[PDB]
This record gives C-alpha cells, structure tokens and sequence, in this order.
C-alpha cells in the first residue's frame, strides 16, 4: 500500500534489541506514528514523530529521515511482554486519512538457562473423553509444528511465567478423542531434541 | 543569498450574503506561485508559476485538502470572534493569517512566523522562540490559552523549522532558472522643470528582481530623505520591480546631487549624477 | 478515551446491528475500523465534523451518522457473515487541536452465522498434572481445555482458592478450529496453570478454570432439543491431591 | 475598526513608446478593508478585458492588489485609473503619466 | 507545503 512495514515475525530475545522499519509514499506526510497491538487488544499508540530526527522515550527510540521517508522504532532491553505486533502510521494533516502499514509482528522469546524438554501426559477428567498430552521446558528454538492426524489438535508454543520462582517456560499442548492417541506420536511431526523425558 | 516562503490568508464575512470570502496565496521570495480562491471555479488549490505544475496529483489533493481545511477554521473563526468582541451581524469583517520561514545563504532554517490579525490589527502572534504566544487583548488570550491547551505551537514550530524549510529549498531549486534569478535593475535620471526657481530630479530603478532595493538622494554627503518622495517598489507584471524618488532642486545645485542605488543585482552601489 | 460497546456479538445474516462509539476528548475528527488478518486495517466511514459524513475504503454494508461530536454509531442494518470481523472506532482532534494522534477504542468483535444453531457454548474441562511432572521438576502444570464452542468469543481465567491467578498462567493467544474446513466451525482454547508440588499437593487447595462465552441473550426464542447457547459462564475444577 | 486609504499608481510596464504594444498596470496599496474596485479607463471608457492579481497584503496587514491591460499608447489615446473604496468620499480617478 | 494543524481561535 502508502506505507510499507517489515511482513514477518522478527524474533528476538529477552535483552536484545529490536528493529522495526517503515516507508511511506507522500512525500507530503508530516505526521508519523508507531501503534501497539497485543493480540486480540486495539492499537495502541505509544510514539509520535513530527520533525524529522530521532526521539528517545524509555526503550523506544524513534528515528525520521524525511528524505529517505523512512521511520524507524529501536526497541531497548527487549521484555516478553513487548511481544506483539506493531503498526506504522502517517499522515499529513488534521484532515488526512491516517495510513497504516500491514504491521511487523515481535515476539521476544525468554532465556532458558536449562532446556530440559519433555512430553508428560496430564489425564483424567470424567467430563472428557480426552487424552492431554503437555509439551514443556523446551528452547525457544524449538518450533512446534503441526499436527497430521486431523482428529488430533495441537496449540502453539506460549511463554508461562513463573514470577514468584522466579523461571519462564515455554509449552504447547495436544489433544485427542481417540483410543489411538498416544503421547509417544502426539508431537511427532514436529523437530523435538533428544531429550525428551517420556515418561510412562 | 536568503530567502523565504509566506502564505497569506484573507476570510471577509458578507453579512446577510451567504459564507464568507477566502483567498490564499502562497510566496516564495517575491514570486507567487499557489492560490486559492473561494470565489474561482476550480475549488482548488491552483499553480501560479510554471516550476509548481510539475508537482504530482498527490501534491494538489493535499494542498486543497489542507486549504480547505484552513477555510473551514477561519470560516468559524469569524463568528467566534464576532461572539468574543460581541459585535453585530451588520458589518462586515476581516482576518488574516501569515506564516512562512526564512532560510539564509545556506538554505538552513533562519526564522519562522505565524501571525493572525483581525479588522486590519494584530489579535495573536507566535513569538520568535516559537513556543510562546501574544495576545492583543483580553479576547485574544482567550485564543492563546485556548492554543497553549492544544498544543498549536508545537506543531507550527514542526512546521517552520523543518517542512517548511524542506520544502521551500525543494521550490528553491525546482524553479532554480526563476527564483534563484537576480535581475539588475535598468538605472537613470530625469529632468522636470515646474518653475523658473526650480527643477525635479527623479532616480529611476527599472526591470529589478528581487524587489529588495533602496534609492537614495545626496548632496555629496547630505542626506535629503526631507525633500524626497518615494513611491511604493511597484510590480511591472512580467516578474520585476520598479520605483522612483525624486527630490525638487533650485536650479543649479541639481549638479551637485547624486542618487544611490543599493540591489544585490549590483556589485558596487550605483551613483548618478547629473 | 474513546469508549465503544458491545465487546462481542453474534449475528444471524440479516439482523439489524449497531455498534456504538463514544468520545470524551472534544475531537471532531471520528472514524470507523474493521480489522481482518489479510488486510489489516481498513476504513469504513469517517466524520470530521458534526453533520459531516463521508465513505472511506470499504463503505459497503455500513451506515453511519454524526448528529453530536461526542457519538459516531456505526450501523449495519442487514447484517453479512462478510461483516464477521473486528471493529475498532477512534477519533482525532480535527481542526480543534494540535495534538496529531489519533486514539482507537477498545474494539467489539461481531460474527454472523446463516443459522443461529451453530451457537454452541464451550465445555471447559481441566487436566491434572501428570507424577511424570511432578517428581521430574517438583512443579505441576494444569492445563484448562475450551471445546467446541461456536463464536470465538470467550475469556477463560484461573482461580486458586476463590481469587483469580495471574501467576504461571498462560493461555493460548487466538481459539482453535476443529473444523479448519468449515465456515461455521467450533473452537477449542488452551491454557496452563504451573505452580510447584508443594502447592499444589495441599488438599485445602481448590483450582478452577472459568471460561467466559458470550451468545444469545434470554430474549432470542430457542426451539431446540437442547439448552438455549446463551452467554454463560462454564467452568471445571479438580483440588490438590495428597499423592 | 481600521481604514486604510489606497495608494494609487497608474504606470505601464515597458517604457511608453507609441504605436508599440504594452501594458498600463494601476496598483492599488496601503488599503483596508478588501473591498475595493478598480477599472481601467480609455478616454473615459471602461477597459473590459483587465486581469488583476490574487489579493494579497504587507507587513502592516494592509492589501495590494494589481490591474493590467495590454494597449499600444498613441499621443491623444486617454488612459486612466478608477478606485472606489469606503475611505474615498468619491471614486477616485487617476490619469496616466508617460514621462513620469 | 502548507502547515497542516490549523485550529480554531
């Protein structure tokens, strides 16, 4: 469209930083924003950017070059919580439509001193006919695919934070309605480390 | 080698006539080169000058989207200020609004202006340090606390200090043939005998650009600016200036009189005698 | 800010909705968004002033009017299962001030099915953490499971001994379809609860996993076999074992 | 209010030479309010195709206006200036000067 | 380019 953003998750971890690009088409554009959107929650705006130069606010820093029309959005000290996905506007003038970029999606995966990666199965529930199958304490690098066996539904991995305990842990989960499931195959068509502690 | 861009904006309320007048005209330097005119047809903002043509379709739909948007604002303007000075609806009144930038020899920012007036007299004005505002009167600080709340200076300082700038040196060199010109002015002296005691001298200063100029009248040192009469710097219509002084002379000293003509078009400044 | 309700809605193709949208910031410039995963951002209509009305990038299926400066109602007067998606209103201030940014609502999520017989309220059910677990990292991990309700529209949270939990929880970020290939297809949500043995060992100690749904209202007439999907409340519970 | 009385100028572009095409030009400034209304005269008669200038204003707020004509000069041919504006009594009417 | 924030007095 006017305004184009970075089309991809841009992973990075905990205490990184995080770099996000932007472009505009009129050159007339004097107003330039940055929006926040958490999954499922509205846009949220937390940069404005009206001479071209850099503006520094927390760990943010916004950068302009009229010039190049080009903006930019450094985040410092990368947090978990800064996971999502985040859109790029502009316009120019109080009567001008704002336009949006598609937004580029930042996830911040967390540390994880030691990846002890496993597939227990949690059980019993006399409302459902169904086997749980929980896939924990794995790296950040392991993506989970997919499940195969459409009667076998598998959820993405998520970030759990134990704040008292002070550790973080990633985890996805499977689930089936059959006698033929079986947390052993649960995640097979995934790329899962050698270490898995499947205990039966 | 300075320069400047100004816009000016002219709203006249019609009583009893339907929405009022508004005009717009956009300067750089001395030379016009958009306009919009509530009473034109177009309903848009219009060129003025062949170096602004070139500019794309997205160029114009802003530029008369923003007009228009400053129409509507001094369209209310005019009641809000008929309300505060509670004037009647029987007459007829005037605002006016002025902003530009100016940018030195090296095109970088200079200074930048906003100034509003109402009935032919200042009402608010943006200060040099572009932060803070003066009020005319106690209506007008109505405006500015009203503008200090909504953070206009922020946004105008934004403005005059880059946008502006940026886009005055992108007029600056597109018309580069026509504004970045330094026309000379066409200098010269004529003779007018009113009366036998008396003669009148009138210096000459033709075909110049920019209009930037200064004519002056001495007696090999003496200063005259008592006995001279100098007439507006007036347009020819092709894009160059021109203007006059003249001084009434007893016949004789006229010889020992010389005129002074200072334009940057000259290296040195010209002295005619006579 | 700008306020706007409802948060969700469902819809049978041709009902009469209107999403409300209000502003307490004195803005004049409003407008209407629908947010879908293949575009993103797109405008609906939009007012710069009292009065003033006009379309913007997909119009179609909307109507709006602006009689305050306070209000903009965004109404859809036969409602589309197209018009399924999520819409967000905002506002700028216009020519009444300086401040540039424009402000977005909290959002109202709306769907619309060609028979309301496809409104089915979750079963949530929770999930025990596994001895395997329990000895391995002395911690345990109960997993909740939303299943098969209809509208995507639930908010499931966790609750220890009477009060919410915001600790090792962590549910899934969007529900889950069973039938990829469907258009009138049920969900499924996942989430996790992780606290240590300890805790969770203590008999005293009571989980429950309580899933929001949002549907029917106890007006809609319901001529079914089985129960009227209205917006309720299902949970499910399980306590600390001794073991 | 403020009043401001027009300063009227009535030239032509080019050194008048007759039988060779110019253009008379009447500017009007210093004036306030806007109203204001110019015509070119031709030994008494009303100039039709005249253009004029966007308004505009200086420093002192006060507006500036120009009215042009193209015409070739001869010896007897009358060209003139015709302003009216609430600050004059009577329209006034400002006779062309060559050597001047 | 004109300024593009003009507000009401």
């Amino acid at each position: 469209k006017e305004v184009e953003q970075n089309s991809g998750p841009l992973s990075v971890p905990e205490g990184a930083i995080a770099s996000l690009n932007c472009t505009y088409s009129d050159r007339g554009s004097q107003s330039f924003f940055w929006y926040r959107q958490y999954s499922g929650k509205s846009p949220e705006l937390i940069m404005s950017i009206y001479s071209n130069g850099d503006k520094e606010d927390g760990r943010f820093t916004a950068q302009l070059n009229k010039a190049s029309q080009y903006v930019s959005l450094l985040i410092r000290d990368s947090q978990p919580s800064d996971s999502a996905t985040y859109l790029c506007a502009v316009t120019t003038d109080s009567w001008g439509k704002l336009q949006f970029g598609a937004g580029t999606q930042v996830v911040v995966t967390p540390d994880i001193q030691n990846p002890d990666p496993a597939v227990y199965q949690l059980r019993d529930s006399k409302s459902s006919d169904k086997s749980v199958c929980l896939f924990t304490d794995f790296d950040s690098q392991t993506n989970v695919s997919q499940s195969k066996d459409k009667d076998v539904y598998i959820t993405d991995k998520t970030v759990l934070d134990m704040r008292s305990m002070d550790f973080k842990s990633n985890s996805a989960v499977a689930w089936s309605n059959k006698s033929d499931f079986a947390c052993a195959n649960a995640f097979n068509n995934s790329i899962i480390p050698e270490d898995t502690f499947f205990p039966s | 080698g300075s320069h400047s861009m100004r816009y000016f904006f002219t709203s006249v309320s019609r009583p009893g006539r339907g929405e009022p007048r508004f005009i717009a005209v956009g300067y750089v330097d001395d030379t016009q080169f958009v306009r919009f005119d509530s009473d034109a047809a177009s309903q848009r903002m219009e060129p003025r000058a062949p170096w602004i043509e070139q500019e794309g379709p997205e160029y114009w739909d802003g530029e008369t989207r923003k007009v228009k948007a400053h129409s509507q604002t001094h369209r209310v303007d005019l009641g809000t200020l008929r309300g505060y000075y509670n004037q009647s609806e029987a007459g007829s009144h005037t605002v006016q609004r002025m902003y530009g930038c100016d940018v030195g020899s090296d095109w970088r920012f200079l200074r930048g202006y906003h100034q509003y007036a109402y009935d032919g007299k200042d009402y608010i004005a943006l200060k040099e340090d572009l932060r803070s505002w003066t009020a005319a009167d106690m209506a007008a600080q109505t405006t500015k606390h009203k503008w200090e709340a909504a953070h206009v200076a922020e946004q105008l300082r934004a403005y005059l200090e880059g946008t502006c700038v940026e886009w005055l040196r992108r007029y600056l060199e597109n018309g580069k043939e026509t504004l970045q010109r330094t026309d000379a002015p066409k200098t010269h002296m004529t003779h007018h005998a009113v009366s036998d005691h008396e003669a009148t001298l009138r210096c000459w200063a033709l075909s110049f650009y920019p209009a930037e100029i200064t004519l002056t009248w001495q007696r090999d040192g003496e200063d005259q600016t008592q006995d001279t009469e100098l007439v507006e710097t007036r347009p020819a219509g092709d894009g160059t200036f021109q203007k006059w002084a003249a001084v009434v002379v007893p016949s004789g000293q006229e010889q020992r009189y010389t005129c002074h003509v200072q334009h940057e078009g000259l290296p040195k400044p010209l002295t005619l005698r006579w | 800010g700008v306020t706007q309700t409802p948060k969700f809605q469902v819809l049978k193709t041709g009902q009469s909705m209107t999403l409300q949208c209000a502003q307490d910031m004195n803005h004049e410039y409003m407008s209407w968004y629908r947010q879908d995963p293949g575009m993103g951002l797109r405008l609906i209509h939009y007012s710069v002033g009292a009065g003033i009305t006009d379309q913007g990038e997909v119009p179609n299926g909307y109507n709006v009017s602006r009689s305050t400066t306070e209000d903009f109602p965004l109404r859809l007067l036969s409602a589309a299962p197209s018009q399924t998606s999520v819409y967000f209103c905002a506002s700028r201030p216009g020519l009444a001030g300086g401040r540039p940014e424009q402000y977005f609502g909290p959002g109202t999520r709306l769907t619309v099915t060609e028979d309301l017989k496809n409104v089915f309220p979750p079963e949530v059910a929770v999930f025990e953490p596994s001895a395997e677990e329990i000895s391995h990292t002395q911690k345990a991990t109960l997993v909740c499971l939303a299943t098969g309700f209809y509208p995507d529209h639930v908010e499931l949270s966790w609750w220890v001994n009477g009060k919410e939990v915001h600790s090792g929880v962590s549910t899934d970020p969007q529900p889950l379809k069973e039938q990829p290939a469907l258009n009138d297809s049920r969900y499924a949500l996942s989430s996790r609860l992780r606290v240590s043995a300890t805790f969770w060992q203590n008999p005293r100690n009571h989980f429950r996993c309580q899933v929001q749904f949002y549907g029917l209202s106890e007006n809609d007439e319901w001529t079914q076999d089985r129960a009227k999907p209205v917006t309720q409340i299902v949970s499910a519970e399980a306590w600390g074992r001794a073991d | 209010m403020i009043q401001r009385t027009p300063k009227i100028q009535v030239y032509s572009r080019h050194p008048a030479e007759n039988g060779k095409s110019n253009f008379l030009n009447c500017y009007v400034s210093g004036f306030h309010p806007s109203d204001i209304e110019v015509d070119l005269l031709k030994n008494g008669e009303r100039i039709e195709k005249v253009e004029h200038s966007d308004l505009s204003f200086s420093k002192d707020w006060s507006f500036y206006l120009l009215y042009y004509t193209e015409f070739t000069p001869t010896e007897k041919d009358e060209y003139a200036c015709r302003v009216n504006h609430v600050t004059l009594s009577q329209p006034k009417i400002v006779k062309w000067d060559r050597d001047m | 380019l004109l300024f593009g924030y003009a507000v009401y007095v």
